[PDB]
DNA sequence: TTGT
DNA sequence: ACAACTGCGATTAC
RNA sequence: GUAAUCGCA
């Protein structure tokens, strides 16, 4: 799915129960489709497929990895005192059960030693409150329990969990516009999202940009010249235009990994699937009944939400 | 052959639940494994056991 | 199960001879009430009287000071047979390694012919003497012995 | 390294390597950087040194020395703190310039162009 | 159109800028949304976003915030939003951006009449996306063009220029209303 | 408890009502019982 | 929001395809088109008289709207199509409850009764003004729901009566009189 | 009052090009073909041509 | 306009008038320049001769 | 996909004690079940018939 | 349109006694945990006490929500939307201005960790993960309900 | 406010004719911007004119450099305001020749004739000179006679000064309100 | 006539952007080239670099940000770097009337000569302006008169042209009634041997009223191997206290007898910081320890401790200039040191010492949030 | 699968 | 052996 | 014309 750069990355993270040798939609029991405490940090608890296959198609956590034994593994910090005194271990699902994993902070003092403070923790697939002396592990990573779709929602704590799935599904539908603008408020994951989307020109060699053109970019390094071909008004699988624009000017040095050009729905190296417009929350003469929006003509005559769509016909 | 065609993963899991010292390499349904299975089964009747959750990730593999 | 709350901050005054001592389901001590009683919340300017005759739990004591909107008593009048009553079981998991100990009120014979299950005739405590359990082979037992 | 280019262009040399480089003859300016994995400021200094090495492909030599591996050598070089840069000139009569703390990349460029 | 917080809507009217409500600055709002969705679908982060966005636009800043900022303290998001709005109000002297009486809310006027509204409204600049589903793709209409070889019913699909289907749940409604001739015409000719 | 425990609710939540009550307590517009507005006074101000 | 219970907004690009035969007959009757082919070519050319004839055609014709989740009997109703300049079918707000419709992406179908008996049935039985009570318990199904209810509540809420309207007791001491 | 967590962490320049060589980004993604060639997993056409020519000359 | 970057600390001033300008929320030359002689005189502990001293030091530049 | 191994589920009968069963899962997908009735009754559910003798299976294995 | 009702952050008014109630509840919970470590009470008593006290606190908060709005801020936009009948319910507004209470984990077993924060203050990571259980149950319930209906 | 926004008219470029481009979604050698980017840049060219009708302009630049609004040759009636707006950038010695049609209208114009004479591309134009407007009414404190003070803030785009915009809005309002004082038809 | 109400202080030393003087040998090492894995060491930092301190300018910046007035005394060249640092200090409302400009030298660069002979033995041909301040004509006397606290680090002791200037400034400050704050912040050469560092810093130690030293520095000056063997002691058969049974991290409180060799008559307060986790205070009358905490893990990605110690010193100086009963009363001393602890805790969450410096409101908020109402 |  | 929401739209594969 | 897969409300 190449409707937008986000779809290309979120498509490859799907884990499916239904398939050859797996539970069919009808076959799947209710139990199969609910979160199990084991899914913490390894699977997304708010990304599913809406329909008859609800709870059967899910995404994969941001920090997860697949293990030697075929098991998804998650990164847990070890607060236990040792020689190194710090570790990041990808504990497997069965191993983390026999550990006191506390996700809370330590900013509490009650005239006693700090290790005597209490904190919610997880043990044997349960929740309980224990002292800081007895907690073996700690989950520090903020994006550990979510996926790319949910993590792009700012202030997700103040939103209901039910609407999170709707927002994740609707972020997938965005159309790349003729012009792109970054978001004033963001979660900070748009950078790596645009980096790993694949619609960005990243240099594979250090050097200087000797020649700049719309069709190609010439990068001269270590006595060798490399040519990078750009994309000019191509067509995706979902009838959405793909285009790239140069970001670096002529005569600047670029390392192996930096951004040479900006693809569609990406500006300054960050994912940009929309625009920033002034909004007021009030009823206006019924035009807002149910859900409906009243918009001004400025969005029309200034090309704020203009988009290009390309459809192919072949005989 | 298909019932005894336990994978390497299968061997490991069998060893975990039923304490066995069978080497990882011998990925076959040995009769000791069956014997042990029977032992645990009878032990479950007297309370010395724990049933297994089939929705646990540790009980699932990713292809 | 309505919960009676203190109308204002003040002392509680009632006659403890009418109420019978009991133990609440939360492990707390309380006074069982079976007859219409009058309790007085003695505040700076006013006195309040609130209580309900039927079987209720009094979670306070005479002369005790209580703050406003605290749970003084639990009416617990709602009581009936539950057709959906389920004998749910919960397990207690040890939080430290060691050995088991019981002094009294525990049967010395297993409930079944085979197994470690033991039954308790009366209430008692189970003591886990802290320690580190190791695995000892036949070879190690020859050199590793008691009090080494 | 023919098919895939190396990500980092600054090499970690030892103390004997630095002694041999200073003792020998050089045709390009030399830049010595003392770092430690632990110091926070050094994380930035390394990025600026990478940018400088990219800007100066073969007109200057940039090397880095880990203070944890060579502590006595760093102490003998009169190195007070970690974000320290040693600028060695090519001609061996001129005096070396030692800079301490985070300095702008333009300052490094001007030093290499004029002082060295 | 949609927002990142689960807010979705369909455009219903394109009013000119002169009819749009304007702030005390003098600028007409680009979109107007229904304020009754917040208690219904329980989306409170949208308010925060709008406000922070107004603040940023004025101060020329972009905010990349990791989720669950309330691990530091209580009402961390509220403190951040109100602090940034105050600063914007002080630096660009637009007193309206932060109202001490009702933080985050301002009093706007009507573009048509020019009279102020009674209660203050939320003014912000959220991130709105345009979704793939579009009206042009969904428009369809058939008169009498093509039929299936065996069934001889009209064809299916918008690209194939086919009509709409009258299912069993609609025949039931037609029979409950009592329109026998309409059902007969639809089922035969 | 003999020693005072720690809680996230130990502090008083800031509000517009408390700030306005502090602002109008000066200049003699209103009078409050003490130097810091209490929750009952904040509710009364929210009302009036 | 400015339509009546009997009127519904209908786009022109849909109406021209639905009522195409009627506008062909109109072009043939008036001295605007000689044959069916010339009339079809003129309709394809989007001539201005074609829209006038289309408006004159459907002034008394009923349109049958319906929804995909037709659970109750109010899923299919009848309205008077009004020509609009757009691609979105306008609907009266008070009639939304019946269709369980929200403007979040929902779509609807349109049906044109050809026979005179079908037209009479649609105009008499299936109209909205004749169906204002749900067939479950006979309760009003078309009532102010979200914004009109808020407006009515603001209108009839009242006024600050006690301590809110006055700071001191009026004992120590409404005004306007309208005929 | 002022937030405990510094706001300067959230603040970001609007017209800023994100440097993917920072401390918060992972290592650059290696091209699959070049990565397989450098480790010897996939040989070049020249090596296969030379091997086939040697096998033909031997026969 | 480089007057913004020219703080009063760089210009050599007596300690008394320096503290007076610091208390009067004057940190840059531009600010002083915006301020008028009468206004400057208003600041506490600021003598008329001081207005002369700051004017002379400014005219020196 | 579910990992191969031994699973030990239980199921309560309509009248009497709860039935305990152990299933062994293979890579191909074999199901060598084992069940226990109110008595010892260590019966495999491999055969479609009422039951099967675990002792007979062990003797065939080589015991 | 003339009045232009709107909802803001400061417009979500909590009852003026949430802090005291939550503080005494967590104090009693800590005392009971300490005495459970001593051996005065067993596990089932602690479970019952925690569940009952947090459910009672949530119910009292929801009960006192409406009188607070009626007496203190009668013209509150959230209160207007709830009382008029346009959109919202007492349970839904309790999630916004009160507390989410004790969510139930799958298989009908209580989580035992209370959600002491509403959507205005902001839930924690654990509380959000717990509410994910309710969201999944809701969506699967919606699907099965549509099919069965 | 309603007069300044929507009742004031201006002049903008409405049609652009390119020499040897296949379509408006392609790139021409020697220019950093595509045809669409050049059209978008020409769309934001502010002009000043006081007469109605269509006029013709052209752009004839050559050699490597940057073509701006100064290269545009205009009829004597039309003039340029900014004179330094960026039309396009040439990175090679090329001859850049383009034709422009200048029209004066009001409001916004939809580019309806997409299918038209080949080689000419129509660009939608917004003829609104006033960007934003605002007003505030402060009291005068005159006791019984409740007099007030009016303030007006006008933001134009250079085509006309704010005072000229105010006078034109006043004259347009008077022209709109005059017909009611004529004899009945 | 009277000085401004906030008491002014003086920070004396070298102005450096992000200098880290405290360098030792770390046992744990990360990847040499990948600087994206070096944040794992900020998380569990080496003992000596748990709460590092930097240039004196950072102390003045933090002091001004935490509320108060401060001035920097030093010399910087007329180059772009010196003017950049001066502008940075002025934008944050730090006084520079005691900062001198010399066109003859350039700030930050020290000319040296390799002179390889059996070893790489360098020598200083010229010195930087940051390390070259003349005692005679480069000391402003008015700032010394107004100053109540005089702050400087041992970095000035390394040079041979700034020791006399520091001694003259100390004498002039004591002449008008000011106090001397001495933060060791030992540089790399000062960690060779305890005897040489003790003999070199004895002169500045004698004339210092307030001295703040790290735990590692205090142990290094007091037979570090003894305390290293002490912390590793484990009871063989049975413990004698509850702390030994639970095996928590060691937080040793040094008895005044152990600190007696380092105690002089003119010493009022001695602070032994344990890296924003414990804080020890010593006075002629009373001795104690203030409990603290560290939560760098809460924000894993930034995690920079570069400016913690400077913020702690700034908060200590602020509370000493504001609260005059800290010397006499112990509980007030602890309640005020909690402020500096909270300041350090806030300062560890942001990369950049000058960038992530706490304000007074944020520090008070964190102090109230972390500590119970009785303690604050 | 789930139950009929 | 039998059945388990209603329809719509898009793609690729035969 | 049938499948597979996703989406829609
Ligand atoms: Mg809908
Ligand atoms: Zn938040």
């Amino acid at each position: 799915d190449r409707t937008n750069p986000l779809t290309q990355i979120v498509h490859g993270r799907k884990l499916s129960y239904l398939g050859p040798g797996g539970l069919t939609g009808r076959t799947a029991s209710f139990r199969i489709r609910d979160i199990h405490p084991s899914h913490y940090g390894r699977i997304c608890p708010i990304d599913t497929s809406e329909g008859i296959n609800v709870g059967l198609i899910g995404s994969l956590a941001i920090h997860a990895r697949i293990g030697h034994w075929g098991s998804l593994e998650s990164p847990f910090y070890e607060i236990s005192e040792r020689s190194t005194g710090v570790r990041m271990l990808y504990l497997s699902p069965g191993r983390d059960e026999y550990y006191m994993v506390a996700a809370g902070n330590s900013l509490a003092l009650n005239q006693d030693i700090q290790e005597e403070q209490v904190v919610p923790a997880r043990y044997r697939q349960e929740f309980l409150t224990i002292a800081w002396e007895q907690v073996h592990l700690r989950s520090i990573f903020p994006f550990q329990y979510f996926s790319i779709g949910a993590s792009l929602i700012p202030f997700i704590e103040h939103n209901d969990a039910n609407r999170a799935l709707m927002s994740s599904n609707m972020q997938r539908q965005a159309v790349p516009l003729s012009r792109s603008e970054k978001c004033i408020v963001g979660t900070g994951l748009e950078r790596q999202a645009a980096l790993d989307s694949g619609a960005l020109a990243i240099a594979e060699r250090e050097g200087r940009v000797v020649y700049t053109n719309t069709d190609k970019i010439l990068l001269a390094g270590n006595g060798d010249i490399l040519s990078i071909p750009l994309v000019i008004y191509q067509r995706s699988n979902k009838n959405t235009c793909m285009h790239q624009k140069l970001q670096v000017p002529r005569g600047k040095c670029i390392k192996k990994g930096q951004i040479l050009a900006d693809g569609a729905a990406t500006v300054g190296g960050e994912l940009a699937l929309g625009k920033n417009v002034l909004v007021a929350y009030m009823p206006w003469e019924g035009y807002n009944s149910e859900d409906a929006v009243l918009i001004s003509e400025r969005l029309v005559y200034e090309d704020i939400y203009t988009s290009f769509h390309i459809r192919k016909y072949e005989i | 052959q298909q019932r005894c065609e336990l994978g390497r993963i299968g061997r490991r899991n069998m060893n975990r639940r039923l304490n066995l010292d069978i080497p990882q390499n011998n990925t076959f349904l040995l009769p000791r494994d069956i014997l042990a299975a029977a032992d645990h089964l009878i032990g479950l009747k007297f309370g010395m056991g724990a049933l297994d959750d089939m929705n646990h990730l540790k009980n699932k593999r990713i292809r | 199960a309505e919960h009676v709350r203190a109308p204002s901050n003040g002392k509680i005054k009632f006659n403890e001879d009418l109420v019978h001592p009991t133990r609440t389901r939360h492990g707390h001590p309380a006074f069982l009430c079976s007859i219409d009683l009058y309790v007085t919340i003695e505040s700076e300017d006013i006195l309040h009287n609130v209580n309900i005759p039927p079987k209720s739990l009094l979670l306070v004591q005479n002369d005790q000071y209580v703050e406003s909107e605290q749970v003084i008593a639990e009416i617990r009048a709602g009581i009936s047979t539950l057709n959906f009553k389920e004998k749910v079981r919960k397990h207690i998991y040890s939080d430290s390694d060691g050995e088991m100990h019981w002094s009294t009120d525990v049967y010395h014979a297993p409930e079944f012919t085979y197994g470690n299950v033991h039954l308790l005739p009366k209430t008692s405590h189970l003591w886990i003497l802290l320690g580190r359990p190791c695995r000892s082979s036949l070879v190690y037992l020859s050199i590793h012995k008691d009090q080494d | 390294g023919k098919y895939v280019r190396e990500d980092y262009l600054v090499k970690k040399v030892s103390a004997k390597d630095i002694q041999e480089l200073i003792k020998g003859e050089r045709n390009v300016p030399l830049i010595i950087d003392f770092y430690a994995t632990w110091c926070g400021p050094c994380i930035l200094m390394a990025q600026e040194l990478e940018m400088l090495a990219v800007e100066y492909e073969s007109n200057a030599l940039i090397v880095k020395v880990d203070t944890d591996d060579e502590y006595e050598f760093a102490r003998d070089m009169q190195v007070r703190g970690l974000p320290t840069l040693y600028f060695i000139s090519p001609d061996p009569n001129k005096d070396a310039i030692r800079t301490e703390g985070l300095i702008p990349i333009q300052m490094m460029r001007d030093i290499i162009n004029n002082d060295l | 159109v949609a927002g990142r917080h689960g807010n979705k809507g369909i455009i219903s009217k394109i009013l000119p800028r002169q009819d749009m409500p304007y702030l005390q600055d003098g600028r007409s709002v680009d979109m107007v949304f229904n304020p009754l969705g917040v208690p219904s679908r329980m989306n409170v982060g949208q308010i925060f976003e709008c406000s922070l966005g107004l603040a940023g636009s004025l101060l020329d800043r972009h905010y990349r915030i990791a989720p669950f900022d309330e691990r530091y303290e209580q009402e961390a998001s509220r403190k951040l939003v109100f602090s940034e709005l105050y600063e914007a109000s002080k630096q660009t002297a637009n007193p309206w951006v932060f109202e001490p009486e009702y933080p985050g809310k301002s009093r706007i006027f009507d573009g048509r009449t020019g009279n102020p509204f009674e209660q203050p409204v939320i003014i912000g600049k959220p991130y709105i996306l345009k979704l793939i589903h579009q009206v042009d793709d969904k428009i369809h209409g058939r008169s009498s063009g093509h039929y299936a070889l065996v069934t001889q019913q009209p064809l299916r699909g918008r690209a194939k220029q086919g009509g709409q289907r009258v299912g069993e749940m609609e025949v039931w409604a037609l029979e409950g209303f009592g329109v026998a001739h309409i059902l007969q015409e639809m089922l035969t000719y | 408890p003999e020693k005072e425990q720690w809680s996230r609710w130990q502090r008083r939540r800031p509000d517009v009502e408390t700030v306005f009550l502090k602002a109008m307590a000066e200049t003699g517009q209103v009078k409050l019982y003490g130097d810091h507005p209490t929750l009952t006074e904040t509710a009364l101000y929210r009302a009036r | 929001p400015s339509l009546s219970l009997h009127r519904c907004g209908l786009p022109r690009e849909i109406a021209i395809e639905l009522f195409q035969t009627f506008v062909i007959r109109g072009l043939i009757r008036q001295h605007l088109a000689s044959n069916i082919g010339v009339a079809k070519s003129k309709i394809r050319e989007k001539e201005p008289i074609v829209w006038e004839i289309l408006q004159e055609v459907m002034q008394g014709h009923p349109v049958l709207l319906n929804r995909a989740p037709t659970l109750h009997r109010l899923g299919i109703q009848a309205f008077q199509p009004v020509l609009v300049e757009g691609r979105a079918i306008c609907l009266h707000p008070l009639v939304c409850k019946g269709f369980n419709a929200d403007f979040d992406g929902d779509q609807m179908a349109v049906h044109v009764p050809l026979s005179l008996e079908a037209q009479v049935e649609a105009r008499l039985l299936m109209f909205s003004h004749m169906n204002l009570l749900s067939p479950a318990i006979g309760d009003p199904i078309s009532v102010p729901t979200q914004d009109m209810l808020i407006g009515l509540y603001v209108l009839t809420s009242g006024n600050h009566r006690g301590i809110c309207v006055n700071r001191y007791n009026p004992c120590n001491r409404k005004e306007p009189f309208f005929s | 009052g002022d937030p405990v967590y510094p706001t300067i962490n959230y603040i970001q320049d609007p017209d800023e090009v994100i440097d993917y060589r920072g401390p918060d980004f992972h290592e650059p993604t290696p091209n699959m073909l070049a990565y397989l060639k450098e480790h010897g997993k996939i040989i070049s056409r020249e090596e296969l041509e030379k091997i086939l020519a040697k096998e033909k000359t031997e026969e | 306009i480089a007057l913004k970057s020219i703080f009063i600390d760089q210009s050599e001033l007596p300690s008394r008038i320096y503290n007076c300008l610091k208390m009067s929320n004057i940190y840059t030359l531009l600010d002083l320049l915006n301020n008028s002689q009468e206004d400057l005189m208003k600041i506490e502990h600021f003598r008329s001769e001081d207005v002369k001293r700051i004017l002379g030091i400014l005219e020196k530049y | 996909l579910q990992s191969p191994g031994i699973y030990y589920r239980s199921e309560l009968d309509h009248n009497g004690i709860s039935v305990y069963t152990g299933t062994i899962i293979s890579d191909w997908g074999g199901r060598s079940e084992l069940e226990i009735d109110r008595k010892a009754r260590i019966w495999a559910r491999v055969s479609r018939k009422q039951k099967i003798s675990i002792l007979v299976l062990s003797s065939a294995m080589g015991l | 349109t003339a009045t232009s009702i709107s909802l803001g952050i400061d417009d979500l008014l909590t009852i003026p006694s949430k802090g005291w109630l939550v503080q005494d509840a967590e104090q009693q919970s800590l005392i009971l945990e300490k005495h459970h470590h001593y051996g005065n009470v067993h596990a089932v008593e602690k479970l019952r006490q925690s569940i009952e006290i947090w459910y009672a606190t949530s119910e009292y908060l929801r009960q006192e929500m409406n009188p607070n709005f009626r007496m203190t801020d009668p013209f509150n936009p959230v209160h207007i939307m709830s009382f008029s009948g346009a959109r919202g319910n007492a349970s839904q507004v309790h999630q916004l201005v009160g507390m989410r209470g004790l969510m139930s984990d799958p298989q009908g077993q209580m989580i035992d960790l209370p959600i002491q924060s509403n959507l205005r203050e902001g839930l924690s990571l654990t509380e959000y993960i717990i509410s994910c259980y309710g969201a999944r149950k809701g969506v699967v319930d919606t699907a099965v309900r549509t099919s069965d209906a | 406010r309603r007069a300044l926004l929507g009742e004031i008219e201006g002049t903008c470029i409405t049609r652009v004719k390119s020499e040897k481009v296949p379509h408006e979604y392609s790139t021409i050698t020697g220019i950093q911007e595509s045809v669409h980017e050049i059209l978008m840049n020409l769309k934001e060219i502010i002009l000043r004119s006081n007469l109605y009708g269509t006029s013709d302009a052209s752009i004839c630049v050559k050699g490597p450099g940057s073509v701006t609004a100064q290269d545009i040759i205009l009829p004597p009636y039309v003039e340029i305001v900014d004179n330094t707006q960026h039309i396009a950038s040439l990175t090679e010695p090329i001859d850049f020749c383009i034709g422009l049609q200048i029209e004066r209208n009001r409001g916004y114009l939809i580019k309806t004739p997409h299918n038209f004479q080949d080689g000419s591309y129509p660009i939608d134009a917004v003829f609104m000179p006033v960007r934003n407007a605002n007003h505030s009414i402060h009291s005068y404190g005159n006791g019984n006679e409740k007099q007030e003070i009016l303030f007006l803030e006008i933001w134009t785009n250079g085509s006309l000064t704010p005072k000229e915009a105010l006078h034109e809005a006043s004259r347009n309002l008077i022209d709109l309100f005059i017909p009611f004082l004529h004899m009945e038809e | 006539f009277p000085y401004p109400n906030p008491p002014l202080v003086i920070c004396f030393g070298a102005a450096q952007k992000e200098f880290v003087p405290t360098v030792r040998v770390s046992h744990e090492q990360m990847h040499q080239d990948k600087y994206s894995e070096w944040k794992m060491l900020q998380w569990n930092p080496p003992e000596f670099v748990r709460a590092p301190g930097g240039p004196p300018s950072n102390v003045a910046i933090s002091h001004v940000r935490l509320g108060g007035r401060a001035a920097f005394m030093g010399k910087v060249g007329n180059d772009e770097f010196g003017q950049e640092m001066v502008l940075l200090m002025n934008k944050e409302k730090v006084q520079t009337r005691a900062v001198k400009f010399d066109d003859s030298m350039r700030t930050g660069c020290t000319h040296m000569k390799i002179k390889f002979e059996d070893g790489k033995m360098k020598v200083e041909k010229v010195k930087e302006p940051a390390e070259d301040s003349l005692s005679s004509s480069e000391l402003n006397l008015d700032v010394l008169k107004e100053a109540r606290i005089f702050h400087f680090n041992s970095e000035v002791l390394t040079s041979s042209s700034m020791r006399s200037t520091l001694f003259k400034a100390i004498s002039l400050s004591k002449k008008f009634g000011g106090l001397v704050f001495f933060d060791l912040n030992l540089p790399l050469p000062l960690w060779r041997s305890r005897d040489e560092t003790r003999n070199l810093i004895k002169e500045a130690w004698e004339q210092a009223n307030i001295i703040e030293v790290s735990r590692q520095e205090l142990e290094f000056l007091l037979d570090e191997e003894h305390y290293e063997r002490k912390r590793n002691y484990r009871p063989q058969y049975f413990a004698e206290n509850f702390e030994q049974t639970k095996q928590r991290r060691d937080y040793y409180h040094y008895t005044p007898a152990e600190i007696a060799p380092l105690w002089h008559d003119g010493l009022k307060l001695l602070f032994v910081t344990d890296g924003t986790l414990r804080l020890h205070y010593y006075s002629p009358s009373f001795d104690g320890v203030v409990v603290g905490t560290e939560d760098v893990l809460i924000t894993p990605f930034t995690c920079d401790r570069t400016g913690s110690g400077d913020a702690v010193v700034a908060g200590i100086m602020r509370k000493l200039t504001t609260q005059p009963e800290m010397y006499h009363d112990q509980d007030v001393l602890e309640r005020q040191l909690r402020f500096a602890i909270a300041a350090g805790i806030i300062s560890q969450w942001t990369i950049g010492a000058v960038r992530g410096f706490p304000t007074e409101s944020a520090t008070q908020n964190l102090k109230e949030q972390v500590y119970v109402p009785s303690m604050w």
